[PDB]
């Protein structure tokens, strides 16, 4: 249902500060030419980029590729993960490693710091069917949510 | 100007990537530790033929096949990169 | 930009450009390729024409449904010409007539009427105005058709200062009074310039916002000797080799501006007359070596 | 229910009106905007509530097999009417 | 009298297609799934192919849907995807193939409602 | 039954028997001979028996179909061959119809059959014009239905329905023009397979 | 301020929390002047001097495999093995557990309408909000 | 992979029919222009007679290559015999159609086809 966020507060234009401060309406030749003006100017560490929750991963490269080639790596997400240690070298270090079916393989369940009713809908649901067909058992560590 | 990200890639099964994954069982941790702050991101996938890419500054890259390699040979590919600055 | 104006489509007959054009004089030999072109892209055209509506009816198939729009105007009426622009992004003035009539002299036609819609025209808030001038425009020229023009040039640069003002050589082409004017004759050097480079212009000035504030000088690759150009044009219609004021124009040997941006700066590549005279002269023909040009 | 906007322009029973800087309001200039001002959502309030003695009422909209399916309306709350989905008449059970 | 060929089938210059309709174009190969708000799968035996969406406008007139792809309503069928394949490579188009889903053999047993002492029993009925 | 189209058991026999003396005589062409419910007999031939199949059928005692009702083709982009070529025939002898199927791709010939019936020859123009099937020795094969210059074969199923080019007229050109076609209303495409199975009988197996 | 295109009106790719690639497909073309995302990114680079090498959607899929294979292996999940070496590697810097209990971001379906800019601007979803919460 | 020929059995073949064909386009397209009364030059006529050979040098089908020529004889016959109007040969040089933009930058300016 939320669907019909995407009819709402949309940007359909390039907008660029005017004099006054304020944003305007401008071309794609225009406002990419204030970027690209920018971003030759400046080198290494005083270029990054912060990445959204929304965003896809053929836009993630493209980024990535293009501040790499004023010598950036300061490309960063929103939601924190650990580098200490393997940090992001191993895949493993941060994925559901069992899978979402491999769920209703299990036997045990162990939930740390996690609400998953409403950080992953359907992956609770997946809980719910292990634990009402497979009688598996569920432990938590953190808040009593329902 | 130079090195910036090693990748490496390798399947999960395939023999001709079995060199790389005694590296990486046995090496892996040792050559992390040497060097802390350098992406070492090894990415399994199926039935991909291994590989070797080095970033380097300004975008630049290379790729070493280690099809077929020994893990003394991915030790060596893996020492010509960390020494070179392409 | 308002929503209803940013481009869609794949710039066809049932696509939206963005244009909202206000044409006056479209009913004419400039106006019928402007509006053809405007049309082809999908643009909002409004003509206001003091003809009969019988006389428009060859700019209707030039459009999608609803995209000419046909109003009432006078060019003494300041509020039928405030009606016809007040929705426009661009306005068009081709206004002109090659010789003078009891209720309309050069001095209406290229002065009152040309700052009449400029002046009403940035009242009413257009953005873009695009006003024919000549180029042989000049305060001293022995022709008053060529004496207003200047003056009207004037007026329009002081009212609408970022009008784009462009100024060609006598325009060929199938409706001309240039080819045709020459093919019905029963020291002087011209670079007439074909139609729909002419017209080509026009539609890149629209779109190029370097265009805003400056006047051009629309010119063919070539010029020619007056007699050698006659000499020519009787060849081409296989034919055995008015006004006072016409004939003084035709006799202005065409100005040379180098200080004035031309096609080229906008785009266009000039068309030379060998390529498209036959096209023009062919209907003259009873059922070729080229023109000396000045090198 | 003919209403109109600053512009001058009359609002439909749909509520389409052109803002003030749309220019396809060029095509009204010198000719006019068809609105139809027999606006149904006023007309239809207008009827007067039906009493009935009954949980349960039947409307065909009238006029047998001129008016439209014949849908049956439950009655049982005494908050709100019942209204019939085709044609907007209410009922109300008496009492 | 037969000949030997042994070129790819292409017949792309023979179909009359304009190139942008060949080149720029993704075929996509699958099997449609099965629309949520019904329990029928009568609509899920064949292979479908359709084209990338493209740009639908508003027309300044009436404010309908206007179309430049010509493409845009093109949806052909298939009896397997080996099918839906050859024909797309026969004509020049680059495509994708989703493997069929079918839903999985599921385990049902009416008496587990009311298991003695398993969370399969069912408060009401 | 008032409702219910009546049988006629004696016409399907009929039809029956004579399609199997069809395969007994041309066993060198003859792949499937099958009658349907409604009582009419279909013959599916190699392509190379288009000929001999069809002028027996003309010239046979026992066949004299003398008239080509109708021929014509169907797309079917899932068979390898994807275009069936239909021969519907007329016996006024025996007051009796016949249908020969064959098939062909985009790029092989097939005979034509004007030898056999005149009636064929824009027929097959027809189907060049429509489908794209190339007839062998056909007196004067060219486009019949289609515009001059027309690229492709509108009845194929993967030519869109409002093809590629529109035409106005340009006053610029003073001619008649072609451009790539762009409509005010997109063609409104409508699902309407209903997803519950009409007809066991026809169920295919899994 | 760059206007690019939401999920809806890109095939773009995403990878879920199990690691699988999928892929989005055009629904509609985003709004007005707004563009695909990766080609706002590669114009921006043409017009700086410094040209990305990709020009197509499937170009720029190919540059997806050449960082990372999974990425182009849609509805695939690709095993990830070697949880020993990351274990050994969390074990050799100690880090101390903070006395705070661990209190997730959404305690109640309050919270659950609005986490993102899509449903912080649906109407409908506040509807949801308003009505759990009143 | 043992096909029924069209006409040809070769690429060998086939090539003699495509080098006929375009002789017989190449000498027809001066009548073309004098009986159509055409605007373009015998020079521009036969430079589109070669472009449109050209863009079929890659096949390598002696069956596709016969109904190229198949088509291209019966575009010729048109032509002829004048079936065609002038509308119908000038549709080959898309006149009144503005050039597309091919570079990426043109194309990200003003849609979202590739
Ligand atoms: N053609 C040429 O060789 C050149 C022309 N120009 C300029 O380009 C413009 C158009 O040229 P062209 O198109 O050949 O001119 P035309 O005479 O062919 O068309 C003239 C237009 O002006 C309109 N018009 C004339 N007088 C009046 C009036 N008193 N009140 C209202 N409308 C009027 C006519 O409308 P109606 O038909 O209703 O009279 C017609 O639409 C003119 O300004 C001309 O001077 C400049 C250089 C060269
Ligand atoms: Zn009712």
């Amino acid at each position: 249902f939320a669907y019909d966020g995407l009819k709402r507060q949309r940007l359909t234009e390039p907008m660029v500060r005017n004099e006054k401060g304020l944003l305007t309406h401008t071309t794609w030749e225009d406002a990419l030419s204030r970027v690209a003006g920018m971003l030759q100017s400046f080198q290494g560490n005083d270029v990054a980029a912060i990445a959204g929750g929304l965003v896809d991963a053929e836009a993630l490269i493209a980024l990535k590729d293009l501040l790499n080639r004023v010598d950036s790596d300061t490309l960063c997400t929103e939601e924190v993960f650990p580098t200490a240690g393997a940090g992001t070298d191993l895949r493993s270090n941060y994925l559901l490693n069992t899978t979402i079916a491999g769920v209703e393989e299990a036997d045990v369940v162990l939930l740390v710091g996690t609400n998953p009713r409403f950080e992953a809908p359907l992956f609770n649901a997946r809980i719910r069917k292990s634990w009402l067909h497979n009688d598996l058992k569920v432990a938590l560590i953190g808040s009593p949510v329902d | 100007l130079g090195l910036r990200e090693i990748r490496i890639h390798l399947c999960q099964r395939s023999p001709g990537s079995q060199g790389v994954r005694d590296f990486i069982e046995k090496r892996y941790v040792e050559l992390k530790k040497a060097n802390p702050d350098l992406p070492i991101l090894i990415r399994e996938c199926s039935d991909v033929q291994p590989k070797l890419w080095a970033r380097y500054a300004f975008g630049q890259e290379k790729n070493v096949s280690l099809n077929n390699f020994s893990a003394d040979q991915v030790t060596r590919a893996l020492e010509n990169v960390l020494s070179s600055k392409a | 930009l308002h929503h209803a104006v940013i481009p869609h489509g794949k710039g066809g007959r049932s696509s939206v450009s963005g244009i909202v054009a206000t044409v006056f004089g479209a009913t004419g030999f400039l106006g019928r390729y402007v509006v053809n072109h405007l049309g082809r892209m999908g643009s909002q055209v409004i003509v206001p024409h003091r003809c009969e509506p019988y006389d428009t009816m060859h700019l209707r198939p030039m459009g999608d449904l609803g995209q000419i729009i046909f109003m009432d105007w006078n060019g003494r009426d300041k509020d039928s010409i405030r009606r016809a622009v007040e929705h426009s992004s661009v306005v068009i003035n081709l206004v002109g007539r090659e010789w003078e009539t009891q209720n309309f002299d050069f001095e209406d036609v290229f002065v009152k009427i040309p700052q009449a819609i400029a002046q009403v025209s940035k009242e009413a808030g257009v953005e873009k105005f695009i006003h024919i001038s000549h180029l042989n425009a000049d305060i001293k020229s022995s022709s008053k058709y060529l004496r207003s023009k200047a003056v009207g040039e004037k007026e329009v640069r002081e009212t609408f200062p970022e009008a784009t003002i462009i100024k060609p050589a006598e325009i060929f082409g199938r409706e001309d009074r240039f080819l045709n004017y020459f093919a019905n004759i029963r020291k002087t050097v011209k670079q007439p310039v074909y139609i729909v480079d002419v017209t080509k212009g026009i539609i890149n000035a629209i779109k190029d916002p370097d265009a805003r504030g400056k006047t051009f000088a629309f010119v063919g690759p070539s010029r020619y000797l007056l007699f050698d150009l006659v000499q020519y044009v009787f060849a081409v219609a296989h034919r055995p080799f008015t006004t006072r004021d016409k004939v003084e124009r035709i006799h202005t040997t065409d100005k040379i501006l180098p200080h004035l941006p031309g096609l080229e700066d906008l785009g266009v590549e000039a068309t030379p007359l060998e390529l498209k005279a036959i096209e023009v002269l062919r209907r003259h023909r009873t059922y070729v070596q080229p023109a000396k040009t000045i090198p | 229910g003919v209403r109109t906007s600053p512009t001058g322009e009359k609002v439909t029973h749909t509520g389409q009106v052109y803002d003030d800087g749309d220019y396809r309001k060029v095509r009204f200039v010198g000719r006019q905007k068809e609105v139809n001002e027999n606006f149904a959502i006023d007309l239809i309030a207008e009827q007067p509530v039906s009493q009935v003695g009954s949980r349960v009422i039947s409307c065909d909209g009238g006029g047998g097999a001129l008016g439209h399916p014949r849908v049956y309306i439950n009655l049982d709350k005494e908050t709100k009417t019942g209204t019939c989905g085709y044609c907007g008449l209410q009922f109300r059970q008496q009492h | 009298q037969l000949i030997t060929v042994d070129e790819k089938l292409d017949i792309t210059t023979i179909t009359g297609v304009p190139e942008e309709h060949i080149k720029t174009r993704k075929a996509r190969i699958f099997v449609p799934a099965r629309n949520n708000m019904q329990s029928g799968v009568n609509n899920t035996k064949k292979w479908k192919m359709e084209f990338d969406t493209r740009e639908r406008w508003e027309n300044p007139l009436m404010g309908w849907a206007s179309t430049a792809d010509p493409l845009s309503n093109l949806v052909l069928t298939f009896s397997t995807k080996e099918d839906a394949v050859a024909f797309a490579e026969k004509n020049g188009w680059s495509y994708d193939v989703e493997e069929r889903k079918v839903p999985k053999p599921k385990s049902k047993s009416y008496g587990a409602n009311f298991s003695w002492n398993k969370r399969t029993r069912v408060s009401t009925k | 039954r008032p409702t219910v189209r009546p049988r006629n058991d004696v016409a399907h026999k009929q039809l029956s028997a004579f399609g199997e003396y069809v395969a007994e005589i041309l066993p060198k062409y003859v792949q499937q001979v099958q009658v349907s419910c409604f009582n009419e007999l279909e013959i599916c031939i190699h392509p190379d028996g288009v000929i001999p199949v069809l002028t027996f059928l003309r010239d046979h005692s026992n066949a004299q179909f003398k008239s080509l009702a109708d021929l014509t083709a169907v797309d079917i982009p899932t068979r390898q061959n994807r275009f069936e070529i239909v021969y519907n025939l007329l016996s006024l002898r025996f007051n009796s119809r016949i249908r020969v199927k064959t098939y062909t791709d985009e790029l092989t010939p097939i005979e034509s059959s004007v030898p056999v019936y005149k009636a064929a020859n824009w027929y097959e123009r027809e189907i060049w014009d429509m489908f794209g099937v190339f007839f062998a020795n056909h007196p004067d094969l060219r486009r019949i239905l289609t515009d001059y210059g027309f690229e492709g074969h509108p009845f194929r199923k993967d030519f869109p329905l409002s093809g590629y080019v529109e035409l106005r007229y340009d006053d610029e050109v003073k001619r008649v023009v072609a451009e790539p076609v762009e409509l005010a209303q997109e063609f409104r495409k409508f699902d309407l397979n209903s997803p519950w199975e009409a007809f066991p009988a026809y169920r295919q197996p899994p | 301020i760059l206007p690019g295109a939401a999920y809806t009106e890109k095939s773009a790719t995403y990878v879920n929390t199990e690691g699988r690639a999928q892929q989005t497909k055009v629904a509609v073309t985003p709004p007005g002047l707004a563009r695909e995302d990766w080609k706002i990114i590669r114009a921006l680079s043409e017009i700086a001097g410094m040209t990305l090498p990709y020009d197509t959607l499937d170009q720029v899929r190919n540059r997806l495999e050449e960082v990372s294979p999974n990425l182009v292996r849609y509805d695939d999940v690709e095993g990830a093995n070697y949880f020993q070496q990351a274990s050994e590697l969390s074990k050799l810097v100690n880090q101390q557990l903070l006395a705070d209990p661990l209190v997730p971001p959404q305690l109640t379906i309050k919270d659950f309408y609005m986490t993102d800019s899509i449903s912080r601007a649906s109407q409908t979803m506040a509807k949801c909000v308003k009505a759990v919460t009143e | 992979t043992s096909v029924k020929p069209i006409f040809s059995r070769d690429m060998n073949e086939a090539k003699r029919r495509v080098r006929e064909l375009y002789r017989a386009w190449y000498r027809e397209v001066p009548n073309t222009v004098h009986l159509f009364q055409l605007d373009i030059s015998v020079k521009q006529g036969r430079d589109k007679v070669r472009e449109m050979f050209k863009k079929n040098a890659h096949i390598t089908d002696p069956r596709v290559v016969d109904l190229l020529v198949i088509k291209g004889k019966m575009e010729l016959e048109e032509t002829i015999k004048v079936w065609k109007q002038r509308t119908h040969v000038m549709r080959f040089f898309h006149e009144t159609e503005a050039p597309r933009p091919k570079d990426f930058l043109s194309k990200f300016y003003v849609g979202h086809d590739p």
